[PDB]
RNA sequence: ACCGAUAGUGAACCAGUACCGUGAGGGAAAGGUGAAAAGCACCCCGGAAGGGGAGUGAAAUAGAACCUGAAACCGUGUGCU
RNA sequence: UGAGUAGCGAAAGACGGGUGAGAAUCCCGUCCACCGAUUGACUAAGGUUUCCAGAGGAAGGCUCGUCCGCUCUGGGUUAGU
């Protein structure tokens, strides 16, 4: 279904989509044969194989408050055909 | 030791007539037109002279 | 000694060799007012080693010079025993002592220490 | 010199958690005097 | 007539700064140029950029020449103290006073 | 015929919070521009902070470190000694 | 107030070229000095973004600072063995 959320657009993704990988922002609590499934059912792909990693919050502040940001779970996808899975 | 009794701002300012800095001893370039210290060269144009 | 410049035996020597040589190399260098007053007899002695030409004098200036290479000109390489035998002592023959000369500069900043500019003359 | 306090993580849960406090009475009377007082922290 | 300029806030003790305004105190604004640049003290460029500011308010506010000028009044002011700590020995912290100036430099054409 | 910011609840304000302790537990400080932001376009000194004009406003020694602004303490200039 | 007084936490730096408003203290080069059963290379506990790049100089750095384990913005951790 809707386990991915927004695709990565950074220097290193960039580097990843020029071999067939592609990265994305998935659920923290999917594993990535979810995930596998989710991608060629939206973007009629055939994936190959699927490396996830998890990411610890940070802390930030404005002003005088202190908190902390979204912890996030990535997702990077490699494909053996198809491509474009965004612009 | 130990100080026995305040010290006053008369006793004070008397121990401060001699604490202070003198002029810096300077004379007039007659190339740069402009001034700098003695026995050293002028800043300006970098000129020394003699 | 002369003056002790606030080192060691060893420091004070091996710090005089490196100002001495690093002076050959641009004829020109910006130090302490003090450090130059001592300077002065180091370099000016070495000169009177190089306009005799000898090889003993050859080989009792290089227990004070340092082991530089001075690829500055475009033509090959020397180092600075080969300077002070063949350029600069050529053209002091004539002079006898006073090969230097101290220019006054100022106190520098955070530090107050006057500053002087020691060069060949 | 060594001093008093050597951290170790798995020793402070076991001392000082939740569930150690739970699993006796007079640790739940500690977690109870600890909401009445409004505390952002209950246990360690 | 006068013409001031101030330096307000300036991370410098304030009796640092007296020493130097005590020499161009009196004197004629070209003369006390060279004396702040000739001085080896940590306050004599903050005091020369003051000095400037007053002369060129002479010369654009007003209609005033920089050649008659004179220093009329140079005094510094007591600003707010940062309040710092310094760890001592047997477990004892001491203060710290890192103090603060302000600076006005007044020059007047005479009259 | 109770208090008016050292008072009144520990807490008028992001307070059982900063912080302190292995733990049970202990615990603060901090209110006020103006009627209206109309919160200083533009020029000058500077790298900047800061300032001098010009404008807003009844008022800017009301310019956000902002109502009033005492004493200790620190400075400049002067009549008599 | 003591008072511009004590101290600034074991030690070798010198010169040339840059940047810059400002250089004993930042970058590059050469020479010289110190450790080397360790001042070298891994790594458990513990800490929890201190890691990288581009910018900045109010406060912290026992001096200065154009620089940083400090400030702003954007990034970085991939396992059937």
């Amino acid at each position: 279904r809707d386990i991915l959320k927004r695709p990565v657009i950074t220097e290193k993704s960039s580097e990843a989509m020029a071999e067939d990988k592609y990265t994305f922002d998935v659920d923290t609590r999917v594993n990535k044969t979810q995930v596998k499934m989710a991608v060629e059912e939206i973007f009629n792909v055939k994936v190959a194989s699927v490396n996830i990693m998890n990411y610890k919050p940070k802390k930030k502040r404005m002003g005088r408050y202190q908190g902390y940001t979204n912890k996030r779970r990535k997702a990077i996808v490699t494909l053996k055909e198809g491509s474009d899975d965004l612009f | 030791a130990v100080p026995k009794r305040r010290t006053s701002k008369t006793r004070k300012n008397k121990r401060r007539t001699h604490f202070k800095i003198s002029v810096p001893g300077m004379t007039e370039c007659p190339n740069c037109g402009e001034y700098k210290l003695s026995h050293r060269v002028c800043k300006n144009c970098g000129s020394y002279n003699g | 000694g002369y003056r002790k410049l606030g080192r060691t035996s060893d420091q004070r020597k091996a710090m005089l060799r490196d100002l001495a040589t690093s002076l050959i190399i641009s004829e020109r260098i910006e130090t302490t007012e003090a450090r130059a007053k001592e300077v002065r007899s180091v370099v000016e002695k070495l000169i009177t080693l190089g306009k005799k030409g000898d090889l003993a004098s050859r080989r009792n200036a290089a227990k004070t010079l340092r082991n530089v290479e001075i690829l500055n000109e475009d033509e090959t390489t020397q180092t600075a025993l080969q300077k002070l035998f063949g350029e600069i002592a050529e053209r002091y023959t004539e002079r006898q002592g006073g090969y230097t000369r101290i220019l006054k500069q100022g106190p520098r900043r955070g530090d107050g220490a006057e500053s002087v500019i020691i060069e060949l003359v | 010199v060594k001093r008093t306090y050597q951290p170790n993580k798995r020793k402070h849960s076991k001392v000082h958690g939740f569930r150690k406090r739970m699993s006796t009475k007079n640790g739940r009377k500690v977690l109870a005097r600890r909401r009445r007082k409004g505390r952002k922290v209950l246990s360690a | 007539m006068e013409a001031k300029a101030v330096a307000r806030t300036i991370r410098i003790a304030p009796r640092k700064v007296r020493l130097v305004l005590d020499l161009i105190r009196g004197k004629n604004a070209a003369e006390a140029i060279a004396i702040l640049k000739l001085t080896n003290k940590a306050s004599s460029p903050v005091i020369e950029k003051v000095l400037m500011s007053a002369l060129a308010n002479a010369e654009h506010n007003y209609d005033m020449n920089t050649d008659e000028l004179v220093v009329k009044e140079a005094y510094a002011n007591e600003g707010p103290t940062l309040k710092r700590f310094r760890p001592r020995a047997q477990g004892r912290a001491s203060a710290i006073n890192k103090r603060t100036s302000h600076i006005t430099i007044v020059v007047s054409d005479g009259k």
